[PDB]
């Protein structure tokens, strides 16, 4: 079933692999080679997870958990029940994501749009790979990665954080968090602006971009614009995620002591390091 | 206890919110149709919303949605298969017929107006006193298509007045008429403007505008449609 | 390589845009500020005009009163010494009163009273500013969405520095003004309450925050991918749907099976975002007042 305007766009074309072979829809979903790939990977991974949920012995979603190889196993493989499943599921998930991204590319091509979406998605995927591939590998073991469970991945976050004291003092983490927070503020504002214009006071006519620009200039002396605010959402959000992955790729590798102590580079700068008074002397 | 009560409530709230949000996003394109234009059988669990009415300024009227959906245009495609879900082949030349990635919508055949009732978009020559303020000024550069042939020359920039940004390049062709190229499909270089989406022989094909100092929403759709479509349909002539 | 519309290729300027008028008291708008070419690679170049008014001035002032109140304590902590001040800038902290004083205003300047002062100027500055966001809307005949959304940020802020301290019996429960000292407060808060990861509202807050970044990436990218059919001209695609809106909708329907409208997407957006601080505020308000320990509560799934 089609949206009222959909048919004219459902033409052949834009696949990267397989020519016309998988070029078709199932319902609203486009397939394509990478739609098959994705299915395959995701199906496998879910199968294996449901297995792990038997080799551990539960069917509760709040308990199921797939742990990586213990640290003793290094970068080598590990028996299924002791983190091989995880190992394979991690391959499956990467397969499913990258396939999803390439499928997004195929859709773009059939629709004659830019590739900005799957380019953006790629940044979430690199974040995932940092946690389960690039960090662990550079640290020497699959065991440093996080496990696949709802509440258990939270524990990993907590242990991993507190291993370096209060993780707040990781500077890239501070920057990432600034982006996440700003992004949420920008999303809120954008959403509300577009809507305060499209839905004015009872009986008034739709306002205009001119009103939108105007409202922000009145309020804070600047309006970024309608092109700019979408430019910004995308930069805020991608940058939050870039600095996220950065904040962790460096933790346990180029820096491994307590993050709070890292700040002493500032304080011990020679020109003020021994001036009496203040919090530090 | 209070915390159990507050969260349970919240989930109930959230459920309602999603409902409201999902229904709100069903104001265009629904009801679903079969490939033949008939209303499909399975609409899914979400009903349409009670309609709302936007009052458009400048006497342009109202829009009320949800409303009766039709394409208000011929669609030059035909089925390639005997069951639902396959592609629909172009019956003619898809660039000229406005299908696939060359598709346009039948928008209003008037120009978008600014907050003052004036045309939002003007050629810079009639826009006082707009001027290039930074970056390479494209005016006068030859235009090159993906076949690496010169298809014309830039003769103005059409600009969005209230937002003060560039939106098309007006280009003069071998025969002396012009076409609008969307700003976003041209790469301005030091000694030329480059356009990957179109081979040079496909410029003449770009839909034209009825009055030469304004462009209607409808015309913008035909143009942007056409130029984008070139990525797919002039792949034989690209070359990169 | 194609051109991606992340930055502009060519800026154009025309005359200073003084804006729409509607019911705005023009007496109170400034005139234009400069034009930043730098900014214009990315968004608008025009700075200003801005609108002052009585609430304007009140907020601006009150916010600098808040700001300087903290800076004066910071200099004082630095023994009036420039070098120290900068060195220890991130360590200084204007702390609230001790728990002895409860909700009283009795505490000495140096040991709590000065924190109430800056807190006061902040209370004024923010709420006046909220009134500003409502009014600038009203003068322009626009909806109140911005003021309602800002209200949700205010919620969490009120909860943190005012509502919760009152319910708990002391100003000491409130947050200090200081860069590192507020992070310590935050870490500390989690510990004393049994790990916030077990507060269901903290988890929701997170989902929306990540959700927000996820959504805005989707949306921001989408509008950019269809900017070649005029997509960023959202208000006019609402009133007369174009192939930009269609191509966007379909990208998502083909990818993940459902989609949005050019208006509705902004409803998803405003809510994803406001719900961060909404849930957030509740989760904190409940902490200490009704739940001493989220882990424990959690073991009783309730
Ligand atoms: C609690 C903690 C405290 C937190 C406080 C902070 C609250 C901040 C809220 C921010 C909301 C922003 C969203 C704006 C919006 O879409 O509505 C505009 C709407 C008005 O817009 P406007 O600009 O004045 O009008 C312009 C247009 O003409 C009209 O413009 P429009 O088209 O945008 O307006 C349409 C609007 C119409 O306006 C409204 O009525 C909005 C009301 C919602 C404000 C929710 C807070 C939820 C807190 C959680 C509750 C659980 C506790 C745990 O309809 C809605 O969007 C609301 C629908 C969603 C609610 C779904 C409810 C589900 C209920 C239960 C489930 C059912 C069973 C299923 C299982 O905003 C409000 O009225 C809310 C402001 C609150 C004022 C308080 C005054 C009362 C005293
Ligand atoms: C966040 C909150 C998001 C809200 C989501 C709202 C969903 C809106 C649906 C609205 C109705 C709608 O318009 O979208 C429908 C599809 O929805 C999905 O499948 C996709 C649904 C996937 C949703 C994801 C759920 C998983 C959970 C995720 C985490 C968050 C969950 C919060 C709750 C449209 O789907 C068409 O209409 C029917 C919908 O009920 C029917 O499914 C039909 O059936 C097809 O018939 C064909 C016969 O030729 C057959 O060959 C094909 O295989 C069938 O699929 C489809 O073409
Ligand atoms: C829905 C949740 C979301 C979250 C993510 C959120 C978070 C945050 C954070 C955070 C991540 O911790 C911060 C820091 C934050 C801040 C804000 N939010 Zn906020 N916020 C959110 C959402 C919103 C929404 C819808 C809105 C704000 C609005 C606002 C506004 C509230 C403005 C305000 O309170 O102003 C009063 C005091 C002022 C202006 C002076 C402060 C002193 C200053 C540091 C001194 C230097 C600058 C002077 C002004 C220069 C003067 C020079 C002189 C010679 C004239 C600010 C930008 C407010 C706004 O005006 O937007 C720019 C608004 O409308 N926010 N906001
Ligand atoms: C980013 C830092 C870190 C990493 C290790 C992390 C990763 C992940 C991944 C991943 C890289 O694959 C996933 C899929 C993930 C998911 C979660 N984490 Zn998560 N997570 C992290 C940290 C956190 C923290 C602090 C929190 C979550 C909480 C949660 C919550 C809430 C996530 C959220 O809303 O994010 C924004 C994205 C949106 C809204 C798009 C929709 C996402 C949808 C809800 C995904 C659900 C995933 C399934 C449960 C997994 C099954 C896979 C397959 C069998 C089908 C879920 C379970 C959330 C929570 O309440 O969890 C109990 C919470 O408080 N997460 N989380
Ligand atoms: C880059 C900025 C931003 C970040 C902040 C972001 C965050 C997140 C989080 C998070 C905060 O944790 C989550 C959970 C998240 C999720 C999504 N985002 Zn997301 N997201 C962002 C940006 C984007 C962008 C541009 C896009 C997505 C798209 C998507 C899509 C991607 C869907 C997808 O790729 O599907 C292919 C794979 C499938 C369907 C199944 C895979 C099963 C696998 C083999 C087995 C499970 C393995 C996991 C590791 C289990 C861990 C569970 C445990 C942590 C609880 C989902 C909804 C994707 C999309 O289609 O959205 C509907 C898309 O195009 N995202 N996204
Ligand atoms: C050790 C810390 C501990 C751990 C367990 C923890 C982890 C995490 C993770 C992770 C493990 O990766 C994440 C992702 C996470 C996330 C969160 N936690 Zn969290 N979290 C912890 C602890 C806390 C604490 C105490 C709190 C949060 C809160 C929250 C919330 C907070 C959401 C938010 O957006 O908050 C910022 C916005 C605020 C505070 C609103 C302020 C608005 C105000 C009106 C603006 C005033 C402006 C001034 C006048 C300045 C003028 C500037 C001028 C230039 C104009 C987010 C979702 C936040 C909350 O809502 O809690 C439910 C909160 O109070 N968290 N949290
Ligand atoms: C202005 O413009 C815009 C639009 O429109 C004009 C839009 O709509 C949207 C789209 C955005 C929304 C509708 C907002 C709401 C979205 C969220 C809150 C994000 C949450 C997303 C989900 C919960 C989606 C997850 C669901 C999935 C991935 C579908 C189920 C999964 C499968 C079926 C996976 C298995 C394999 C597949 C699909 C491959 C197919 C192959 C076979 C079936 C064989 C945006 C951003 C936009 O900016
Ligand atoms: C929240 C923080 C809000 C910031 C507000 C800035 C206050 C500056 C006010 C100074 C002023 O009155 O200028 C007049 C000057 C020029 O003087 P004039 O305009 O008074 O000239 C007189 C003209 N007559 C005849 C008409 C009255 O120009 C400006 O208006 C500059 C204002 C630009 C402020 C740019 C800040 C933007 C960044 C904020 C975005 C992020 C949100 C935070
Ligand atoms: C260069 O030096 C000069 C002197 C020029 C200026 C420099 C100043 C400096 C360096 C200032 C630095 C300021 C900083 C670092 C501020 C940091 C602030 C932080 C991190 C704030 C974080 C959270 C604040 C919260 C949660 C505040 C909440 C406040 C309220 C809810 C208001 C509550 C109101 C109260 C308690 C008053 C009650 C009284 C009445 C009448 C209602
Ligand atoms: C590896 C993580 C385990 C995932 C478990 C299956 C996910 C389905 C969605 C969870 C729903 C939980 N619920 C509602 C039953 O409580
Ligand atoms: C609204 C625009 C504000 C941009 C600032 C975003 C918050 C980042 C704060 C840390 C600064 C780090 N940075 C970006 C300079 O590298
Ligand atoms: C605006 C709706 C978008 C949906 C995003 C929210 C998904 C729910 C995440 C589950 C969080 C579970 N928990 C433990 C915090 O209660
Ligand atoms: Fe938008």
């Amino acid at each position: 079933a089609l949206l009222s305007f959909e048919r004219k766009y459902r033409v052949p074309g834009g696949t990267l692999v397989g020519g016309n072979l998988f070029d078709f829809w199932v319902g609203p979903f486009y397939v394509g080679f990478f739609g098959v790939a994705t299915f395959f990977f995701a199906a496998l991974g879910i199968i294996l997870i449901a297995w792990s949920a038997v080799l551990q012995g539960t069917w509760n979603p709040q308990l199921i958990s797939v742990y990586p190889p213990a640290l003793e196993y290094g970068l080598g493989g590990a028996p299924l029940a002791k983190g091989g499943l995880w190992q394979i599921i991690t391959i499956c998930a990467t397969g499913a994501f990258v396939s999803w991204a390439l499928r997004e590319v195929e859709i773009c091509r059939k629709l004659g749009i830019g590739y900005h979406i799957p380019f953006a998605f790629a940044f979430a995927i690199l974040a995932y790979l940092t946690l389960v591939l690039f960090r662990p590998v550079m640290m020497g073991a699959w065991g440093y990665a996080f496990p696949y469970g709802i509440w258990t991945h939270l524990d990993w976050v907590s242990n991993t954080g507190y291993t370096y004291g209060n993780f707040h003092y990781n500077p890239a983490h501070m920057i990432a968090i600034s982006f996440f927070f700003t992004n949420a503020l920008a999303l809120a504002l954008h959403g509300a602006l577009v809507l305060s214009a499209a839905n004015p006071e009872k009986g008034k006519e739709m306002r205009t971009p001119d009103h939108e620009d105007t409202f922000f200039r009145d309020l804070v002396g600047y309006s970024i614009g309608t092109l700019g605010i979408h430019r910004l959402g995308l930069l805020l959000s991608l940058s939050a995620v870039f600095f996220s992955a950065l904040c962790m790729i460096i933790t346990g590798t180029i820096w491994f002591d307590q993050w709070v102590d890292w700040w002493q580079w500032w304080v011990k700068l020679p020109w003020w390091a021994n001036i009496p008074g203040g919090i530090n002397g | 206890d209070l915390a159990s009560l507050a969260i349970y409530s919240f989930w109930i709230f959230l459920a309602g919110l999603i409902y409201y949000l999902q229904t709100e996003n069903m104001r265009e394109g629904y009801p679903l149709e079969n490939e033949d234009g008939t209303p499909a059988a399975n609409q899914g669990p979400f009903p349409l919303p009670k309609p709302k009415t936007f009052i458009l300024p400048h006497g342009r009227g109202t829009l009320t949605v949800p409303g009766p959906e039709s394409e208000d245009r011929p669609i030059a495609l035909a089925r390639t298969a005997v069951s639902e879900g396959f592609p629909h082949a172009p019956t003619g030349d898809p660039m000229k017929d406005g299908v696939g990635p060359a598709s346009w919508v039948a928008r209003r055949d008037l120009p978008e107006l600014d907050g003052h009732g004036h045309n939002k978009i003007k050629p810079m020559k009639a826009a006082a006193g707009f001027h290039v303020s930074a970056g390479k000024n494209p005016i006068g550069l030859p235009v090159r298509g993906c076949d690496l042939e010169i298809a014309g020359k830039v003769v103005d920039i059409w600009v969005d007045i209230p937002e003060q940004m560039a939106r098309f390049l007006e280009v003069e062709l071998k025969d002396g008429s012009t076409r609008l190229l969307p700003m976003q499909m041209v790469k301005v270089q030091s000694n030329r403007v480059h356009v990957n989406a179109l081979s040079s022989d496909l410029f003449a094909g770009i839909p034209t505008i009825k009055s030469p100092t304004e462009v209607t929403l409808l015309e913008e759709d035909k143009i942007c449609g056409y130029v984008a479509g070139g990525l797919m349909y002039a792949a034989p002539k690209r070359k990169s | 390589a194609e051109y991606q519309n992340i930055f502009s290729q060519v800026q154009v300027r025309g005359p200073a845009d003084l804006g729409m008028t509607e019911d705005v008291n023009l007496a109170n708008r400034s005139g234009v500020g400069p034009f930043s070419t730098l900014l214009g690679w990315f968004g608008n170049a025009q700075l200003g005009p801005i609108y002052l008014g009585s609430l304007g001035v009140l907020s601006l002032f009150s916010g600098l009163m808040w700001f300087f109140t903290i800076g004066i304590w910071f200099w004082y902590q630095a023994g009036w010494n420039p070098a120290v001040f900068l060195r220890d800038l991130f360590f200084f902290s204007l702390e609230p009163p001790a728990p002895e004083y409860g909700l009283s205003f009795a505490a000495p300047l140096k040991e709590g009273g000065l924190w109430l002062i800056a807190s006061f100027f902040m209370f004024v500055a923010v709420w006046s500013w909220w009134g500003r966001t409502y009014l600038r809307a009203q003068a322009l005949g626009m909806g109140k969405h911005t003021a309602w959304a800002f209200l949700s940020a205010i919620w969490l802020w009120m909860v943190l520095g005012f509502i919760r301290p009152i319910l708990m019996g002391s100003w000491s429960e409130a947050v200090p003004y200081g860069i590192f000292s507020h992070l310590d407060w935050t870490n500390n808060f989690s510990l004393v309450h049994g790990n916030l990861f077990y507060n269901p509202f903290h988890g929701l807050s997170i989902a929306f925050l990540y959700g927000s970044a996820h959504l805005f990436a989707m949306h921001g990218a989408t509008i950019l991918a269809v900017s070649r059919f005029g997509g960023e001209r959202e208000l006019e695609q609402i009133a007369d749907r174009g192939t930009a809106a269609e191509r966007a909708a379909l990208f998502w329907r083909w990818t993940m099976g459902f989609n949005a409208t050019m208006e509705g997407i902004h409803r998803w957006a405003i809510w994803m975002a406001v719900l961060v601080t909404l849930t957030g505020g509740i989760g904190i308000l409940l902490s200490g007042t009704v739940v001493d320990n989220w882990y424990v509560w959690g073991q009783n799934h309730g």
